């Protein structure tokens, strides 16, 4: 159509390069709402499809279940639009104003969840957290601007070592950090007060897909009865109900002897969830999902 | 003969089985003065025993020690007999009327086992007042071996697990633990301690006053605030009555809370105790085995008014005063002991090398 699959995939990876802060998810809503201003169509059911191709073309292109989640939930976006005004002249503009004010909130998501979250850092505290994540360094940034002074320890995160960028990112701040083995999160979990860690998706029952070593961590945590803290934005709820580790969708584990790249959380071992919808319990990530389809 | 202590008040109905008596009330209102079917010293040591002028379980067995040595000075064979049994037979009215006075503590049945063993060994043939010396020796040697080598041993072994800058939480009063404190503090660990004291003995505020004479920095609460200084709390330091065949430990009512209250904020339990105070016997609860103390000790003046005066009067309404309570072996990390650093399940061991 107006847009190919070759300049959808470099519009996407182009968006994602010139801003690296903006997550996968972010970039990905905006080439679909880019590919919605573009598409010279008429009837809302081929829209509907050529956006559910796009959306498994930019899954194809990235394995990350944040794209999926903000797929789906342009999905939803398209299918209430539709609903609100029934000729398709008029659902375009309204789609595209929407999609515009939806892009500016899910850009003020992250400081919303660091203003809401700094709070819980406590002075001379020890965070421990698992790998990079935006999110975190953003909260931990506005922890360190309230004249805070805590300590955080990091891991490496094996299999590409971005335990090691979070801690160079945590030291361009002047935050006391260190590097421990993944091995060591239990060895090291007494020492720390609280944990919080990022989330690539939200399932529906309050449970989080996060990276390869997080389970071991919340276990952890939960053996010593540590709180564990998941900063995690909206557009990553999923309705996804996993019932154990093998559970979790192929797409996710690969491609992004045997080496899984994300693992499931369960609802019972976090304690809150920080999101731009405020301070939740796991229990409330299922009533959300309830709410938006009907 | 020796009457029987009248039960006090109305006890609650899953506590029916155990005696409960009043402070008030004695017994040796209804005996002959001079006391002649009781020793006069068993007498007396009675008599302190149920006022209560004499408390910790290490005082209570060296009183009841004394009290022996003193009733086997004064003891006499009569003719056409033999020390062994006269003397057994002749002490076993002693610690019913004692018993009676006050139930016996677990380091008091271990002396009496001790003793009446040391008894039952004197020979036939030997002299009377040559038995009388060497059984003397033998209570001053048990003494001292059981109380004050045993406490100096387990002092050196918990000056090892002491660090500088740490936070210990001690609950009640123990001689074992303020002592490891006052030599921990001597010996040139700098540390603060965390009292923690119940209602109505408050028998945590001796402890307190120790440390205070002895430059050791010191904080004072109750019970219920427990959890609110556990975060700060680096270990708990805790002293036993009693530890029994199954590992689990037999102490002042409070101590299986503060137990689980620490396991529940990730701090160490460690519970320091001599070898004699170890007990054969196993208790799974504390409803078994258990000492009702005089209910009126709960009545307090908050205001102008006390609200549990004349209790009696309300049908329904009962006083509960436990004494002792039990811990689970899985709520305690370590065992102080005299000949080392050894874990709950290790208590039977120990039981099976001091026996033989």
């Amino acid at each position: 159509g107006p847009m190919d699959d070759k300049e959808l995939i470099e519009y996407f990876k182009s968006q994602m390069k010139e801003d690296p802060d903006m997550a996968s998810a972010v970039a990905a809503i905006r080439t679909l709402l880019e590919f919605l201003k573009r598409d010279k169509g008429e009837t809302i059911q081929g829209l509907r499809a050529n956006l559910t191709s796009a959306i498994e073309t930019l899954c194809g292109v990235d394995s990350s279940v944040a794209v999926s989640s903000g797929g789906e939930l342009f999905l939803r976006f398209i299918s209430l639009a539709s609903l609100e005004y029934s000729d398709y002249s008029k659902c375009k503009k309204i789609m595209i104003e929407r999609g515009e004010l939806f892009l500016r909130r899910i850009s003020l998501s992250r400081n919303k969840i660091a203003d809401l979250c700094h709070t819980f850092i406590k002075d001379g505290a020890t965070i421990l957290t698992h790998a990079y994540s935006r999110v975190v360094l953003r909260v931990l940034e506005a922890a360190v601007a309230a004249k805070k002074r805590f300590s955080v320890y990091v891991t490496e995160s094996q299999p590409d070592l971005s335990g090691k960028k979070m801690a160079k990112a945590l030291c361009h701040l002047n935050v006391p950090v260190t590097v421990v083995l993944d091995a060591a999160v239990g060895y090291i979990m007494e020492k720390a007060d609280l944990v919080i860690v990022g989330a690539e998706g939200v399932v529906e029952n309050g449970g989080i897909i996060n990276k390869i070593g997080t389970n071991q961590m919340a276990v952890c945590a939960k053996a010593q009865n540590k709180p564990f803290y998941v900063v995690a934005e909206s557009f990553k709820f999923v309705r996804l109900f996993p019932l154990n580790q093998q559970d979790v969708p192929d797409k996710f584990k690969y491609k992004a002897e045997e080496h899984p790249w994300v693992d499931y959380t369960a609802p019972s071992l976090i304690t809150l969830l920080f999101t731009d919808l405020g301070v939740l319990t796991p229990s409330a990530v299922s009533d959300e999902l309830i709410k938006l389809y009907l | 003969q020796v009457p029987t202590r009248k039960d006090y008040g109305s006890k609650v109905s899953l506590f029916s089985h155990l005696p409960q008596y009043s402070r008030q009330n004695s017994l040796t209102q209804f005996m002959s003065i001079p006391s002649s079917v009781i020793h006069p010293a068993m007498v007396r040591l009675g008599l302190q025993y149920s006022q209560g002028l004499v408390s910790g379980s290490n005082a209570r067995c060296i009183a009841l020690l004394r009290a022996l040595q003193q009733v086997i000075q004064d003891y006499t064979t009569p003719p056409n007999e033999e020390l062994s049994r006269d003397l057994v037979n002749k002490l076993k009215p002693y610690m019913s009327f004692l018993t009676q006075c006050r139930p016996l503590s677990a380091s008091m049945h271990n002396a009496i086992k001790f003793l009446n063993k040391e008894i039952t060994s004197v020979g036939s043939s030997k002299r009377e007042e040559e038995a009388k010396s060497e059984l003397r020796a033998a209570i001053d040697r048990y003494v001292q071996e059981k109380i004050v080598l045993a406490a100096q041993a387990i002092s050196r072994f918990a000056y090892q697990k002491i660090s500088n800058g740490d936070v210990i939480l001690v609950y009640g009063c123990s001689s074992l633990v303020s002592r490891i404190l006052q030599e921990a503090w001597t010996e040139g660990r700098r540390f603060r301690v965390v009292v923690v004291d119940s209602r109505p003995w408050l028998e945590g505020r001796h402890t307190l006053r120790s440390l205070v004479h002895a430059g050791v920095p010191a904080s004072y609460l109750l019970i219920p605030a427990a959890s609110y200084v556990l975060p700060e709390v680096s270990k708990v330091l805790l002293g036993a009555h009693a530890l029994l065949a199954n590992g689990s430990v037999m102490s002042r009512v409070g101590t299986a809370q503060l137990a689980l209250v620490a396991r529940a904020h990730n701090v160490p339990v460690l519970v320091c105790c001599e070898t004699y105070k170890f007990c054969e016997r196993v208790q799974t609860d504390a409803f078994v085995s258990n000492e009702l103390d005089d209910p009126d000790d709960l009545q307090c003046k908050r205001g102008e008014h006390v609200a549990l005066a004349n209790w009696q009067n309300h049908a329904s309404l009962r006083l509960l005063n436990l004494v002792y309570d039990v811990t689970p072996p899985e709520l305690v990390d370590l065992v102080i002991t005299e000949l080392g650093m050894i874990p709950c399940s290790s208590v039977p061991v120990v039981l099976r090398v001091k026996s033989s």
